[PDB]
């Protein structure tokens, strides 16, 4: 059974801040957007514990540069 | 235009091949020292046209294709700094009577030389560490085969190093 | 804008017409999109006004045809709102009283700020002037943030 | 859509110091990431339409980028769109002599992703799969 | 003078230098920005860009604003937004220092927050704990190219470099150990001074090697230590207890 | 959940002033603990904002505030508030501070006023240290000789340009002398007209001379062993004067 007293989602919690913002774009332009932003926030997370040779490529294949 | 550059780098031409072995490390002078090792080779070439007749009529033509690179590269100063080191090297040990396995000598640290790994293995074996990768060159001090037609004259010199040895056995 | 498909309409008749001035945005727009070198975080916001600039242009030439001038016909702006060539919330609140002259939407929200005011480009120029006199300074307020309206109160 | 589109531009060099907190809200938009992956594929574009012009949340930062809307559709219309295409993909089976699948993945590993609006938003898309309705 | 003029365009945005540094090994590293896999070759490099104050100097938005925080990259000479940036574009001056009475032993004249300590190469921000004034001026050897100079004329090339930069109380070139230790009479100034020769150059434009300026590595402006001969630390201690003889009567006078 | 100290200076002249409470919001300056942060902004519209940057209890060790980190009660230095607590009860009261991290975390933890937090504290005995301080107050180009070590650069700027009406300068200190230099004609013939006559600054003398050649830094001396043998030999030259 569902909870009951979920009036909090998790977009209906973030539209209530001043950093998300309502847009209406094309969903090709949302899907390549959210490849560019996966990409971008897998290699920081790689990049920040120091990972710099796992070439993590554009298809999401996490390779080691060298053995 | 270009007749009267021949009349010039011919009378040029015919105006020394003794290389002194002070100006092979005085690199001051690496247009002069370019130019005599030019023509020197020039002059290898000139001998070798003369005993043809007996030795060789096959790959004179393909040295003089081979050199043509080279011939390009020594008369207005286009190499690489050993490597120019090296062929006079080379051709200083390849103007006197016993020299003949110093001058091969001088080749084989111009051919290879100063580097290991000259090709490279390039990942032998199953475990393939983490230093493995240095011992395997396409670039950044791997060799001086680092090309086609480089190697090609590189070849034709020693090519003109057998063609001494046999010149002045037979003679 | 949006992409011509089949399930969107041919444009009525006038459309034509506005074709170049909306060209004129739409590859304004093309030159905004793409990154500049974009060092700085001061000149990074300011390539984000450039194209606050350009749609509050564009809607408000599109509002300027129909309201204003009356030469656009009823069919032609519906089809310029359902292609989104200009909000429909930005020209309503041009119909507004009090905010005919606007920024954008984002400046008129009380949600967004942290005081639970509206932003500071809905003050009048005077009343900053008067604020400067009664504090002897001047005007501290140059560019607002989220566009870059140095005033866009319905006076001034 | 362009200032969102400038935003997710200016976010592929990411070398100033400026980008610092905004690097700080990518590690932390991950735990919100696969959400919105949930948000492509419900609306993802069904074989009867083009390309479906969706609303969608984005950070000022570009971090991430919530498709905002939830696909709901009538069910028998939903069951008619589906079963049209259903006899119009079972008839060009049937017709066509060469079915050609495609490739995958689409595009190299050193291929970048490309950006909507130099490379889709200026060619016209295709005809989806429609059965002719007398 | 430069109250009457506005302040110039140092730069400009295509002119800057990429945010990417200079390859110091395999890839780079898009978190901290920096590279890795590999450490041979410096990371430090002459700068590009002088501050040159008398020409470049002029009334930003940060008069209009009333903001006496100074401009970080005035400094280092490469603003782009010359007369529009946030901060000031002058040299720090009595009244601007006066006027960062409140603050500055708090934050530093750029704005920038103070730390505990200093760091273990005494370079960097500064201190809330020592109201520092000295500036080490090491690093002379790549910022003359390794040109062979007297000490003399070493310290007057000091001496008018950083006396573009303020008032200055005392420089002191040492040439046993070839440094310089420049004092001065606010802490801002010194703060200004560190931040504007930072790896720049001690060539004049009237020497042969003007044109390989920026191939070594610059100077090295850090915070200094104390002076460890008794007689500095006579003249610090009789003029600590002179100020706080005028806080005495501070003191006295608010209660 | 302790209010924080933020003096009146701060804040500043205004009776209505909204701040921004972040709890844990950075590690504080002093012990890199983190601490409810609270950031503000002097005026409505001023251009600086001014956060508080060490924790509460930092700031009752010293009897500082958190803004401006000056005494609560006298808003001036530690180390200046310390030297004048030494001043008073011949006792080096200093301010102990940390320097391992480790020991950082230790020394702010502990329930104690370190330093000379404890004399400041009560209003009772800081108006004793007060009145305490009250009976300690009831107890083209120029040459330049005399100048002592305590005399800075600026000074000799200063006097010279007050006693005109406003140039560069040249002093080694390790020498103990001082040169002028500036390009205007007619600012030496002022400078002749508003006196080897005597500069006095604070009662310190300096003699001055026309110095016709153009000096350098070299001609003060070349080496630190020239600098301070010139200087005695130019302070013979003085008690020759004298
Ligand atoms: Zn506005
Ligand atoms: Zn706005
Ligand atoms: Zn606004
Ligand atoms: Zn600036
Ligand atoms: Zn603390
Ligand atoms: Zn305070």
């Amino acid at each position: 059974l569902p909870t009951n007293h979920n009036k909090t989602k998790l977009l209906k919690s973030l539209k209530n801040t001043k950093y998300f913002q309502q847009t209406t774009i094309d969903w090709v332009e949302a899907g390549l957007q959210l490849c560019r932003q996966g990409h971008n926030m897998l290699n920081l997370l790689i990049h920040r514990k120091g990972l710099t040779y796992l070439h993590l490529d554009y298809n999401f294949n996490l390779k080691p540069t060298k053995t | 235009n270009r007749p009267e550059r021949i009349q010039e780098a011919i009378a040029q031409d015919k105006t020394s091949v003794i290389i002194d072995p002070s100006q092979i490390g005085s690199t001051e002078g690496k247009p002069l020292l370019s130019m005599k090792c030019n023509l020197y080779i020039h002059e290898i070439l000139s001998r070798w046209k003369a005993s043809l007749e007996a030795y060789h009529p096959e790959l004179f033509l393909d040295t003089k294709k081979a050199l043509f690179p080279l011939l390009l590269q020594l008369r207005r100063n286009q190499l690489a700094p050993d490597l120019l080191i090296s062929l006079a090297t080379v051709l200083y040990h390849l103007q006197q009577p016993k020299e003949i396995n110093l001058a091969v000598q001088s080749y084989m640290k111009l051919s290879i030389g100063n580097v290991a790994w000259p090709i490279g293995v390039t990942s032998v074996g199953i475990h393939a560490r983490s230093a493995h990768s240095k011992i395997q060159g396409g670039r950044n001090a791997a060799n001086i085969m680092i090309d086609e037609r480089t190697r090609l004259w590189i070849t034709s010199i020693k090519r003109l190093i057998t063609f001494e040895e046999w010149y002045t056995s037979n003679h | 804008p949006r992409i011509k498909t089949r399930r969107s309409k041919p444009a009525p008749d006038g459309f034509e017409k506005i074709k170049p001035t909306l060209t004129d945005f739409e590859i304004q727009l093309r030159d905004a999109q793409k990154d500049k070198s974009s060092k700085l975080a001061a000149k990074s916001n300011e390539q984000l006004w450039e194209i606050m600039q350009l749609h509050h242009q564009r809607s408000r030439y599109i509002y300027t045809l129909y309201y204003k001038r009356k030469a656009i016909s009823k069919d032609l702006y519906d089809w310029l709102i359902k292609e989104k060539y200009a909000d429909k919330l930005l020209i309503a609140k041009w119909r507004k009283t009090g905010y005919e002259k606007l920024c954008c939407l984002r400046c008129i929200q009380k949600n967004e700020t942290n005081n639970g005011s509206t932003c500071i480009c809905r003050v009048p120029r005077a009343q900053l002037e008067e604020e400067a006199r009664k504090k002897g300074t001047q005007v501290s307020f140059h560019q607002c943030v989220h566009c870059g309206c140095r005033g866009c109160a319905s006076t001034d | 859509p362009e200032h969102l589109r400038k935003i997710i531009n200016t976010h592929s060099d990411m070398a100033s110091k400026m980008y610092n907190t905004d690097k700080k809200a990518f590690l932390g938009a991950l735990k919100y990431l696969p959400h919105a992956i949930l948000k492509l594929l419900e609306n993802m574009p069904h074989p009867w339409e083009q390309a479906k012009e969706v609303k969608v949340l984005y950070h000022t930062s570009g971090a991430i980028t919530f498709v905002n809307e939830t696909p709901r559709v009538i069910e028998p219309v939903y069951t008619a769109q589906w079963s049209a295409t259903w006899i119009a993909m079972r008839r060009e089976k049937r017709d066509r002599t060469h079915f050609k699948r495609m490739r995958f993945p689409p595009f190299d590993d050193d291929e970048p992703p490309l950006s909507y609006e130099q490379h889709i938003e200026n060619i016209e898309p295709l005809d989806p799969i429609n059965l002719p309705l007398d | 003078s430069w109250r009457d003029k506005s302040a110039k365009v140092q730069v400009k945005e295509s002119e800057l230098p990429s945010s990417i540094p200079a390859q110091t090994g395999l890839t780079f590293n898009i978190w901290y920005n920096k590279w890795s896999q590999g450490f041979a070759g410096n990371t430090r490099f002459v700068s590009p860009f002088a501050l040159q104050p008398q020409l470049h100097s002029g009334k930003t938005r940060g008069d209009n604003d009333g903001q006496l925080f100074f401009c970080l990259f005035f400094a280092k000479g490469m603003c782009c937004l010359g007369p529009k940036c946030e901060y000031l574009h002058h040299i720090p001056d009595e009244e601007d220092i006066g006027k960062l009475a409140l603050r500055t032993e708090v934050l530093d004249c750029f704005g920038r927050e103070k730390f505990a300590d200093y760091r273990e190469d005494m370079g960097g921000i500064g201190s809330f704990r020592k109201k520092n004034k000295t500036l080490y001026v090491g690093g002379i050897d790549g910022a003359l190219n390794s040109k062979h100079l007297k000490p003399a004329q070493i310290e007057s090339r000091i001496r008018f470099v950083f006396s573009r930069l303020g008032d200055i109380d005392r420089i002191r070139y040492v040439e046993s150990k070839n440094c310089g230790f420049v004092k001065f009479k606010y802490q801002a100034n010194a703060e200004f001074a560190k931040e504007a020769m930072s790896n720049q150059t001690l060539l004049l434009p009237s020497d042969k090697e003007w044109d390989d300026r920026r191939e070594g590595t610059g100077l090295l402006v850090k915070w200094a230590n104390e002076d460890p001969d008794p007689a500095a630390q006579k003249r610090l201690q009789e003029e600590l207890k002179l100020e706080s003889l005028n806080m005495m009567v501070h003191l006295i006078n608010n209660n | 959940e302790p209010p924080p100290n933020i003096c009146e200076q701060c804040l500043g002249d205004e009776a209505n002033i909204r701040m921004t409470k972040i709890p844990q919001g950075s590690e504080c300056k002093i012990c890199t603990l983190p601490f409810t942060l609270y950031h503000f902004k002097t005026s409505k519209r001023s251009n600086n904002i001014i956060k508080t940057l060490i924790c509460v209890r930092c700031a009752t060790q010293r009897n500082i505030c958190q803004c401006c980190m000056l005494d609560s009660r006298w808003h001036i230095p530690i180390q200046l508030r310390d030297h004048l607590i030494s001043l008073v009860n011949e006792e080096n009261v200093m301010t102990e501070e940390a320097k391992n991290d480790m020991m950082k975390r230790f020394l702010s933890l502990k329930n104690v006023k370190l330093g000379g937090a404890q004399i400041t504290s009560d209003p009772s005995e800081a108006d004793n240290i007060v009145d305490k301080l009250k009976n300690i107050l009831l107890r083209k180009s120029f040459f330049l000789y005399n100048i002592d070590a305590s005399i800075p650069e600026w000074k000799i700027t200063d006097t010279v340009s007050q006693l005109l009406g406003i140039l560069s300068l040249i002093v080694n200190h390790k020498a103990k002398c001082g040169g002028l230099r500036f390009q205007s004609s007619e600012l030496g013939e002022r400078f002749v007209s508003k006196i080897r006559g005597v500069l006095l600054i604070d009662r310190f003398r300096i003699f001055i001379i026309p110095w016709s050649s153009g000096f350098s830094a070299a001609s003060f001396g070349t080496n630190t062993a020239e600098n301070i043998k010139l200087s005695l030999s130019l302070n013979k030259l003085i008690q020759l004067e004298l």
